């Protein structure tokens, strides 16, 4: 009787080595993993986690008794966390509050937010200036005629080979809540804008990836943008 | 790691590491169900 | 019964005669008697040294030698070759007995002693298995073409009782065939037992596939090929691609309703594994101290460079950049801000007959973690990250391609010309950010790349042209031609003695290699490289910036005037990177004024020779100060 | 009890493969056929010995007959039922079982049909006998074997229902009945295998004289004891083309071949010799394949276009729709330690010229198609037959941009021979004699110095010799090496292609080609001369316009 019965959510995961550290002409080995209840929807795939679990048998129907092994989840740890819309968090305790506030009180902040920008960095202070500007952004404004002005600023560096430009790119990376460093005809296996794709096992359409998608409410930074 | 897992870890607690390919859709388990018979109509419950 | 008579046979197989009590138990006390007492003449008992040494390293291994039980008992020699599986059982109860006998407290931590028969004396290639070795113990060579994982098979397998519920005891598993109980002992059923994977024990389980080594074929056939199935010891033993030489039982595997499509009663042939042979870059108390004392010698950084490719002459200068990439510099990461590259990427383009290539394999033979890989190849490892489904296992699987691969390590690409554009873009990402970013198949992520590349290319149209610079004669454009720290320019330019040495360096080596006919040694060297790379992280201090500095506008101002392209801030890095290479081959955790001065001549020397015949013929001249 | 094996030889007729009819099933015949695939020593059950499954006593020695059959005696007379039974096959007795597949000869395949293969079966002795390539005489039985795939075929496939007239029965209640069917294909089953020369018409030379009787060894002592053996070598190579002698030459020393070395670091030393023939349309550069191939044990020819990556080196295939993934052996390992010969290498696409030059490279071929990965044995020498760009030849043009091939394919090619027409009345007139001549007289008007059996034996005994560089030949040939790159630097771009180490690699390899040639252990440095000479005129000057 369905409508008197009550029920949880499973899930199969499914964990590989990781290709860093896997010997040179062989696949790399992967297991399987089941998890239940709130062990559910809590990592999206590509992430890196260790897992502690129960190492398990279970009998598929190669040898007379061969048993496929699997992980029963325990507990998950995410040793680090993807920076994305859905991933990024909202919620503010009242010490940081406290502390932004006291710091947007002082006058030489601007001079200070430029400093912070590449330390390592000789020069290009009105670079370092666009930078923090690219970083806040303007205010963005929908109109009633349905129309929205834009508040993202877009800049471009372009000059001569060894002046750092790719440095700054790599350190607004590394400073941006969401970013995302690209080359302009995209990543070795990630496109750049956007990349509608079939699905593997169902065969459909859904976004594949990209640069300018992933990155939303945040910074691309385009490397050897006139190549594209 | 993982090519360390051998039949002395089976039924055990193991820590292991790594990256993840895909994550399946919600199958849906049963942890309460209540059953009754089809000309019997005896009714039982099966805790999960 | 004594040996003569266990030398007369009274059942109708050998099998037969083994499989009676009395004879088991006869052979058990000769194995016995063997174990305990086997001397080589000499005073000492390598059995009873070998079983301390099993029980002090806590492993279930015991090498037996073939030719010690031949001379001192021959007939159970020859039942060991005949019939292997069932006395290799009592051998491993007698094994286990003589373990026993000193370590009492070992059997609750293994139950279980695998003897490993050695040096078999009959050799068979797996082209030459027949009938007659069904059953039988065989020695057979070859090359492991590809492994399967480590799977779990039953060794004693427990059941419950669906009536009931009650667990019932541990039973063997053999491995011919799947075991089965019919009977509950406790309510007296012969309901549905089931297996518990629980309380359960088992063993590890490999199957490995193994060809004809391609040099011992004759020439019409095909390697032939069988499958060795590896025991719970024997797992992860032997990497596929090295020859290796296995020992075991050469019995048949069984299937349901056998072949259809043969339409004759044809079995398939297994090979369940006794013992493997193998036909390290570990250093010792002794070898540390021996790498303290080599690095104190004032010329070793020399014997480093001459210690690269023996088998390749006269190219010192290339050599010295394969020494700078195989022990490279340290990579930093000031306040978590900014970060700076630790590893020399070196381009080797040169014309054909420079014998780049089998500088590339000599360095892949070195090197610890060295990933070969190639542009025009088609059987090799990709250099661009994939998410790659298999048509038959139908498993998505996440390859990070050979730059990934090369972490902490050096990729090797040959033929760097003729790459593709996906491989362009890898190679560009692998060398901006270290890192391959894949967004394939729902996966989203990034990969660390932190490898070191050493890549050959020949220029465009078969020749280096000194007339026009180094950007028009190949094919690479400007961000990844300036990637590189060395940048060889090699070409064979006539020269009359350096022919006649050439020459004879070639023929030499061949009237070498004819089959009717200073440096440190590889083995050391190898060692070596990885000690310094793991242990060394060499440093440079403060007041050495006033020469540095100096030169750097030295080069600046000069290749302003002459009007190359420019020298830019990473040929500095790429100083001081050498630099911190150059002083790990002395194992110095510091970095001194000559290590400067020899960096500064590789950088001024790679960069002047990648030049127009004019820019050449002045910037010799103005930086001969530095190249000394 | 030892097994006996009857194997019939030297039947009065040797049948095709299309010959084969079904009233000669069950009947002793000879057949010929090119040798596929071979598969690897399976046992098959021969006596087979059964345990009953509730009285459990084993029996022994049943016969099997092609598919699998079990006792229904059971001679105790404990229990009472005959099917149940199980397999003892550590006890039970097997014997060597080979499936080999082989092909109709091209001479004997039809005017449009295509060729069609046969399943022949090997047991015992006979197993591996045949070698993937070669042409072998079966004499065995034609035998029927199932077949499914016959199911959707046109026509009245014969099916086998049980006959029930004297079986009594009665209508209590409480009709079934075991219906199979008869469809089959043909196969055979040989007792006795040899292999017949693929031609038209063992590294130890001391088995190879033992081989031979008195008389020919004599001939081949006269053969070598003749001073002037060489021309007479270099005239009876190809004799139906009108001069070329130094093609003739390059295609001997190809033949022959040199020595192959393995240097204490592992690296190997490639002993064969690969040559490319380029020139101008109807120089008759195909003949000289034609005859390699018509020759040369363990040769095969191949078109350029109709070539593959997979059908030149190897191919993982499937069979009947199934799991199972089999290795058909390519053209280079169907020429294995012989010559591969690709007319018009230029009409070759640029995916199996990376796929020939990977195994020109390691010498090897790897696979790793579906859950196959192997090493295969591919050391082969490479004749090649190249057009130039644009047609004609350029002489204005360096060898390079006269071909299309790449710069792999062209590093490993030991001599190209660029043969080029020139318009003379008096050679032209010799050589349209020479063509009506042919036309004219077929077998008359060849007259080679020796013929192409005794040319055989003599390559074949000289391929036994490995010579060896001696101390004056070792500074001979750097000093030839020395000269040959000194003339590449006063010619600069007048050469068609630069000398580098890799011709002095070619030159070692064509005199001791040249070497083998006299029968000698040692290298005289007149062969490395000579080797030398004939590397010298493979190279031809630019033409350069004047200024
Ligand atoms: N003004 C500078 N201050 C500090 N470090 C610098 C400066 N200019 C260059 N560098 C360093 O030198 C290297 C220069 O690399 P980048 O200039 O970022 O490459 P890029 O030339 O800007 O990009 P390209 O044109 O594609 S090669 C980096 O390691 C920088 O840290
Ligand atoms: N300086 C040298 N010392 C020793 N052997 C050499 C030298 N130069 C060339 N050779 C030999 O010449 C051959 C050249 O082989 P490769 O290494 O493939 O040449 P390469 O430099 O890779 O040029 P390619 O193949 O056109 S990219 C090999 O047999 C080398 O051993
Ligand atoms: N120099 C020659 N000596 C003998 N026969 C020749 C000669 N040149 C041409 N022929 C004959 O003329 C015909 C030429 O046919 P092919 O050998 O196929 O021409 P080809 O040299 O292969 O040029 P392509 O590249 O195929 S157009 C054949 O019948 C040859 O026997
Ligand atoms: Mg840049
Ligand atoms: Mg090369
Ligand atoms: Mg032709
Ligand atoms: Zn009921
Ligand atoms: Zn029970
Ligand atoms: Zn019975």
């Amino acid at each position: 009787i369905h409508e008197s019965s009550k029920f949880i959510d499973q899930q199969f995961l499914k964990l590989q080595e990781i290709p860093e550290l896997v010997p040179v002409g062989e696949m790399p080995r992967n297991l399987t993993m089941t998890c239940d209840r709130y062990l559910t929807n809590k990592v999206i795939p590509g992430t890196r986690v260790t897992i502690v679990g129960i190492y398990s048998i279970y009998n598929s129907k190669s040898g007379v008794a061969i048993r496929t092994p699997y992980i029963k989840i325990l507990g998950i740890q995410s040793d680090v966390e993807t920076s994305s819309i859905w991933n990024s968090v909202t919620m503010f305790t009242e010490e940081e509050e406290e502390e932004f506030l006291q710091l947007s009180r002082n006058p030489k902040l601007y001079e200070i937010l430029t400093n912070s920008i590449a330390p390592s960095i000789f020069g290009n202070e009105d670079i370092k200036k666009a930078i923090v500007c690219l970083l806040m952004g303007g205010s963005k404004k929908i109109l009633p005629d349905g129309m929205r002005l834009r508040g993202d600023i877009n800049v471009l560096l372009l000059g001569d080979p060894g002046t750092a430009k790719s440095q700054l790119l790599k350190f607004v990376e590394k400073v941006s809540p969401i970013a995302v460093y690209t080359s302009g005809k995209g990543s070795s296996a990630a496109g750049l804008t956007a990349s509608v794709q079939r699905d593997p096992m169902t065969r459909e359409f859904y976004l594949e990836g990209g640069a300018m998608v992933l990155a939303d409410g945040g910074v691309v930074c385009i490397d050897e943008f006139d190549k594209m | 790691p993982l090519r360390d897992l051998d039949s002395e870890h089976v039924s055990k607690i193991v820590r292991l590491s790594g990256i993840i390919i895909s994550t399946s859709v919600l199958s849906s388990r049963a942890t309460y169900l209540s059953i009754m018979c089809r000309n019997c109509r005896h009714t039982t419950s099966i805790t999960i | 019964l004594t040996l003569e008579s266990l030398s007369n046979v009274k059942a109708n197989s050998y099998s037969e005669w083994i499989t009676q009590p009395n004879v088991s138990r006869t052979i058990a006390r000769e194995l016995k008697s063997f174990l305990l007492e086997y001397t080589d003449e000499t005073g000492r008992s390598v059995y009873g040294a070998r079983i301390r040494t099993l029980g002090e390293m806590n492993s279930e291994s015991l090498e037996v030698n073939y030719r010690h039980l031949a001379e001192s008992k021959a007939i159970l020699a020859l039942f060991l070759a005949k019939c292997p599986e069932e006395m290799l059982k009592i051998f491993d109860l007698v094994a286990m007995e003589a373990t026993e006998l000193h370590y009492p407290d070992y059997a609750r931590i293994h139950s279980e002693i695998h003897v490993r028969i050695s040096d078999f004396p009959t050799i068979y290639s797996l082209r030459e298995l027949r009938e007659s070795n069904l059953s039988s113990l065989v020695r057979v060579t070859g090359v492991v073409t590809r492994r399967t994982g480590v799977f779990p098979q039953l060794k004693y397998v427990k059941f419950n009782c669906l009536k009931c519920g009650s667990i019932l005891g541990p039973f063997f598993q053999d491995s011919n065939e799947e075991i089965r109980i019919s009977f509950c002992t406790n309510c007296k059923s012969k309901g549905p037992f089931r297996v518990n994977g629980e309380k359960t024990v088992y063993r590890n389980y490999q199957r490995v596939t193994l060809q004809e080594a391609p040099g011992t074929v004759p020439p019409g056939r095909l390697p032939r090929h069988r499958e060795v199935i590896l025991l719970a010891d024997l797992v992860d033993v032997s990497k596929p691609g090295e020859e290796v030489e296995v020992t075991g039982i050469y019995k048949n595997n069984y299937d349901g309703n056998l072949n259809a499509k043969n339409g004759f009663p044809v079995f398939a042939t297994i090979i369940e594994a006794n013992s493997i042979k193998r036909r390290v870059f570990s250093w010792t108390e002794e070898e540390e101290r021996e790498f303290r004392k080599i690095s104190r010698d004032r010329g070793i950084i020399d014997k480093i460079i001459s210690s690269m490719a023996p088998s390749i002459y006269g190219h010192r200068d290339i050599k010295t950049a394969v020494a700078c990439s195989l022990f490279g510099g340290v990579p930093k990461n000031v306040n978590g801000k900014h970060s700076i590259r630790g590893d020399i990427n070196v381009l080797l383009l040169g014309d054909p007959g420079t014998a780049k290539s089998q500088i590339l394999k000599y360095v892949e033979k070195t090197a610890h973690r060295a990933v070969f890989a190639t542009g025009q190849g088609a059987s090799a490892v990709g250099l661009t990250a994939s998410v790659r489904k298999d048509p038959i296992t139908k498993e998505w699987t996440l390859e990070g391609g050979a730059l990934v691969l090369a972490d902490k390590g050096v990729c090797l690409i040959d033929e760097f010309d003729k790459m593709n554009d996906q491989d362009r873009t890898s190679i560009h990402e692998a060398m901006e950010q270290q890192s391959i970013s894949i967004s394939k198949a729902g996966i989203v992520t990034t990969l660390q790349a932190r490898c070191s590349i050493i890549a050959a290319a020949n220029p465009n149209g078969g020749r280096y042209n000194s007339t026009l610079p180094l950007a028009q004669n190949v094919s690479l454009t400007e961000p990844i031609l300036s990637r590189f720290d060395i940048l060889c320019v090699v070409r064979d330019l006539v020269d009359e003695e350096a022919d006649e040495r050439l020459a004879t360096f070639v023929v030499d080596s061949h009237v070498r290699s004819h089959p009717e006919n200073s440096p440190i040694p590889q083995e050391l060297l190898m060692k070596y490289i990885h000690y310094a790379r793991t242990k060394i992280y060499p440093k440079l201090h403060q007041m050495d910036m006033d020469k540095v500095s100096r030169v750097y506008a030295d080069l600046r101002r000069e290749s302003i005037s002459t009007g190359s392209f420019p020298i830019t801030v990473r040929h500095l890095e790429s100083i001081l990177r050498i630099a911190e290479s150059f002083a790990k081959m002395r194992l110095s955790e510091f970095v001194s004024s000559y290590d400067l001065d020899r960096a500064i001549k590789v950088v001024v020397d790679s960069f002047v020779d990648a030049q127009k015949v004019s820019v050449r013929r002045q910037l010799r001249r103005s930086f001969a100060i530095y190249t000394l | 009890e030892r097994v006996f094996q009857i194997s019939f030889f030297n039947l009065p007729t040797v049948h095709r493969i299309r010959d084969i009819r079904s009233e000669k099933i069950g009947s002793l015949l000879s057949i010929s056929g090119t040798v596929t695939r071979t598969s690897e020593v399976r046992p098959e059950l021969y006596k087979a010995s059964f345990t009953c499954d509730m009285c459990r006593a084993i029996v022994d020695n049943v016969e099997q007959s092609f598919k699998y059959t079990e006792p229904t005696f059971c001679p105790n007379p404990s229990c009472e039922n005959r099917a149940f039974w199980t397999l003892n096959v550590t006890r039970s007795r097997f014997l060597d079982w080979q499936k080999v597949r082989i092909q109709e000869n091209a001479n004997e395949i039809p005017t449009g049909s295509m060729p069609r293969t046969l399943d022949v079966i090997l047991r015992g002795d006979s197993v591996e006998r045949a070698k993937p390539g070669d042409r072998c005489k079966f004499t065995g039985v034609e035998i029927v074997v199932p077949d499914v795939t016959q199911l959707g075929l046109p026509g009245v496939k014969p099916s086998s229902t049980l006959d029930t007239r004297g079986i009594s029965k009665t209508t209590e209640g409480l009709r079934s009945l075991g219906v199979r069917d008869l469809t089959y294909k043909i196969s055979f089953l040989a007792c006795h295998v040899i292999s017949i020369g693929s031609n038209i018409g063992e590294r130890d030379q001391e088995v190879f004289l033992n081989s031979l009787s008195s008389d020919e060894i004599n001939e081949l002592k006269e053969m070598v004891k003749d001073e002037h053996i060489y021309d007479k070598l270099v005239r009876s190579i190809a004799p139906a083309v009108f001069g070329h002698e130094a093609v003739k030459k390059g295609i001997l020393l190809q033949m022959l071949g040199g020595v192959h070395k393995s240097t204490v670091e592992g690296i190997k030393l490639r002993g064969d010799i690969n040559i490319c023939v380029v020139g101008d349309p109807s120089t008759s550069k195909s003949q000289f394949l034609k005859y390699v191939v018509g020759f040369a044990p363990r040769s095969v020819y191949t078109s350029g276009k109709a070539s593959s990556a997979a059908g030149l080196t190897a191919a993982v295939v499937r069979d009947e729709e199934g799991g199972d993934y089999t290795i058909e052996a390519g053209a280079l390992m169907l020429a294995d330690n012989g010559i591969c010969c690709i007319d018009e290498f230029d009409k070759m696409d640029i995916s199996d010229q990376v796929a020939i030059h990977e195994a020109m490279e390691q010498q090897t071929i790897s696979i790793a198609k579906a859950g196959i990965h192997a090493t295969l044995n591919a050391r082969t020498s490479i004749l090649a037959a190249a057009n130039p760009v644009g047609g004609r030849y350029n002489r204005k043009l360096s060898l390079r941009g006269n071909l299309n091939m790449t710069a792999p394919i062209m590093s490993r090619f030991d001599l190209f021979f660029v043969i080029l027409d020139d318009c003379n009345e008096k050679i032209d007139t010799e050589l349209a004699s020479h063509i009506v001549d042919l036309h004219m007289k077929r077998d008359e008007a060849i007259e080679p110095p020796f013929s192409a059996e005794q040319l055989r034996r003599y390559i074949k005994y000289a391929r036994t010799f490995k010579p060896i560089l001696t101390k004056e030949a070792r500074s001979y040939l750097v000093e030839k090496y020395k000269e040959l790159r000194k003339d590449d630097a006063q010619g600069f771009s007048r050469s068609s292609y630069r000398i580098t180490v890799r011709q002095l690699e070619s030159m070692i390899r064509l005199s001791e080609a040249i070497a083998r040639a006299n029968c000698v252990d040692e290298i005289t440095p007149s062969f490395i001369a000579e080797a030398y000479d004939l590397l010298r005129q493979s190279i031809i000057r630019v033409d350069v316009d004047d200024v």
